[PDB]
């Protein structure tokens, strides 16, 4: 059994093929739906997960995505996410292959064109085959995703004072706050998404509420996410895998040997992580 | 179990919402009248819609959550008439009590409160609500009832929800408190339950045994319910035999077409046979293997009534032993054996055959 999104995509035609194709963690239970390819090669992030002391070694875990954006490009370039406000404008979607351009307009609503060139569809031979019935399979799929209720499993909640509040701590950040807001706004689906994806900086528990990062990573943006520090410059983000200057004033760093000698102390892991706000949760 | 002495009980499905009003104060004999009032209640929750301006007739008004101890468990409970003292739909029994007769105000009869001085104040409420479900929806914070005031009101389609840790009975009592208001709504709401059910189909269970309980007393009300898998699934399969124009049309709309025809064809539809034979309890019961429940069916004037299984005499064990006999001479295996053999023959069947005699009852 294989549940990514990216994995039930399917191609109208043998060539562009939707080859390259999902991570083998598509066979997991995930809720992310995207594979984790897909989730690099679309957004620049990666999945990760937090341990969790479950008061003890036991397990508690809680899931976690690095981004990958860099540290000197400006706006649309360090933009995480789009809203329908400007998923075209993010995504370029002629680019892109009619089943995806499809299922963007899906997610972000636009059942205007959905049902435009669905009706065109209709008579082409391609559609007469069964990519009707693909296509709204994976409707089915999203209906489901989304029959877990999609405000009241999601956060509307009987439990629902566990709330995530995804404002900003300081009261000095006061670019954040109706983020929140927003946060509603957004399709249900790409709330459970951020769900999964952000950590918070805090959490009440009838035991304590405890703090687990001094300040936030990012802030809600006001079309879609992105990398979006509170202040100052952007935290060197650095990459792992054309007539440019490329200069590196380095020290000169004749310290040779460094490695074979110190190797042993901790080499601390670099990428950016995802605490904001506050959850509750009871007990 | 029964209710002690000097306790009485007023059900209205009104009471939902606390009907401060009707309270007097309390004194006992001598005139000792008692100002001081105690109130339990569910939760705190319930408190946060409770007025002490409500009762300037007390000076002394007081609440809290009931808790069931152990210590003083008793048929017969403690006696403390310094006090005047309510219960606001107690979900579980009680170890104490006010001034002179206490009384409770409850919208559901619980097993504990069967021999009970009782009076339900219970009027007729005709506009059945209904489920479906699909699977825009209206989000319900599936507890607190006035956070979806006026949105009841105003929609008619709600989902419905729980946290895991919900006590069963805190379940029922929500559920309960949901209907009342749907049928003093105008238009048949359609719920959406977002659990596997088959618990609360056996609630359901349960509440047919409460509603019994009322009826002991009750409005006998022509109450919509039904089973859940059995029935439903059945149903779904005929119509999708059927032309189905309207999947979503109402059962009582099939039962109704059938029902145009009964009189003149004098018999009972194989549809409401299959009702009253596929409920666990309240049909042929596979619970226990009881069609011995047929259907005695009657109609105004009828000299006469229609069986499951035939016209019959009114008012009569379904078939005399005494009868008509369906002589040996008829229906003897020899005869049936070789008119079975001529049948066989002509067909050029192989297998698959099996024939019977009719049978006949009072009337032939
Ligand atoms: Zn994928």
């Amino acid at each position: 059994v294989n549940r990514c999104i990216f994995a039930s995509i399917v191609s109208f035609d043998a060539c562009i093929t939707y080859k390259s194709p999902c991570s083998p963690d598509a066979y997991h239970d995930d809720g992310w739906f995207i594979c984790n390819n897909h989730l690099i090669k679309r957004f620049k992030m990666s999945k990760m997960v937090l341990p969790i002391f479950d008061e003890d070694d036991n397990q508690f875990k809680m899931t976690i995505a690095r981004h990958l954006v860099g540290n000197k490009e400006r706006g649309i370039k360090r933009i995480l996410i789009p809203s329908a406000t400007n998923y075209q404008d993010v995504f370029n979607l002629n680019s892109m292959m009619q089943a995806e351009q499809l299922i963007f307009h899906l997610i972000y609503n636009n059942e205007n064109a959905v049902n435009t060139i669905c009706d065109n569809l209709k008579y082409t031979e391609g559609f007469t085959s069964n990519t009707q019935r693909v296509i709204h399979s994976v409707y089915a799929t999203t209906k489901s995703i989304l029959d877990t209720t999609n405000p009241n499993t999601f956060c509307s909640r009987v439990s629902r004072d566990e709330l995530r509040f995804f404002d900003v701590t300081n009261a000095r950040a006061l670019r954040g706050g109706a983020g929140d807001q927003l946060f509603n706004n957004y399709s249900g689906f790409l709330q459970n998404l951020i769900r999964r994806a952000v950590a918070p900086e805090y959490l009440q528990i009838d035991t304590e509420e405890l703090r687990f990062r001094n300040c936030a990573t990012c802030i809600i943006d006001e079309t879609g996410l992105v990398a979006s520090v509170p202040d100052g410059p952007e935290l060197y983000n650095p990459i792992r895998s054309r007539l440019q200057i490329r200069n590196v004033l380095k020290f000169e760093g004749d310290t040779r040997e460094l490695d074979r000698t110190l190797s042993g102390y901790e080499e601390y892991p670099t990428y950016v992580p995802l605490f904001l706000g506050y959850q509750i949760i009871n007990s | 179990m029964e209710c002690p002495f000097q306790i009485q009980v007023c059900i209205s499905d009104r009471f939902f919402a606390f009907p401060h009003n009707l309270v007097e104060p309390q004194s006992d004999v001598g005139n000792k009248l008692i100002e001081n009032l105690i109130v339990y209640v569910p939760t705190d929750d319930d408190r946060l819609y409770i007025d002490k301006k409500q009762f300037p007739k007390f000076n002394s008004v007081l609440v809290y959550r009931h808790e069931h101890d152990v210590n003083i468990d008793s048929r017969s409970p403690k006696k403390t008439a310094s006090a005047t003292i309510v219960y606001w739909n107690p979900l579980v029994p009680i170890t104490e009590i006010g001034a002179g007769e206490t009384r409770v105000f409850s919208v559901l009869l619980t097993n504990n409160l069967f021999y009970c001085n009782t009076m339900i104040v219970h009027h007729e409420n005709p506009k059945c609500p209904i489920e479906f479900t699909y699977p825009n929806l209206r989000p319900i914070a599936c507890e607190i009832p006035l956070s979806h005031f006026k949105e009841l009101v105003e929609s008619n389609d709600f989902l419905l929800c729980f946290n895991l840790e919900t006590s069963t009975m805190v379940k029922i009592l929500s559920l309960k408190r949901i209907f009342c208001i749907f049928q003093y709504r105008k238009q048949p709401a359609r719920y959406v339950i977002n659990l596997p059910h088959e618990e609360i189909d056996n609630l359901y269970n349960k509440l047919n045994w409460e509603r019994t309980r009322r009826l002991m007393k009750g409005d006998v009300p022509s109450n919509c319910a039904t089973v859940n898998r059995s029935s439903l699934k059945y149903i779904k399969q005929a119509q999708s035999l059927l032309g189905i124009p309207d999947y979503s049309q109402t059962v009582v709309d099939f039962v109704k077409m059938f029902q145009k025809i009964i009189f003149p064809y004098q018999l009972v539809p194989n549809v409401i046979i299959k009702l009253n034979n596929f409920d666990q309890m309240v049909s042929s019961a596979p619970n226990k293997a009881e069609p011995y429940k047929k259907i005695r069916l009657f109609c105004k004037n009828d000299s006469i009534a229609i069986s499951s299984s035939g016209i019959v005499p009114i008012n009569m064990p379904d078939f005399s032993p005494p009868n008509t006999f369906d002589y040996s001479d008829y229906a003897n295996r020899t005869n049936i054996n070789f008119v079975t053999q001529r049948v066989l023959t002509d067909g050029g069947f192989s297998s698959g055959i099996t024939v019977t005699p009719v049978k006949y009852n009072y009337y032939l």
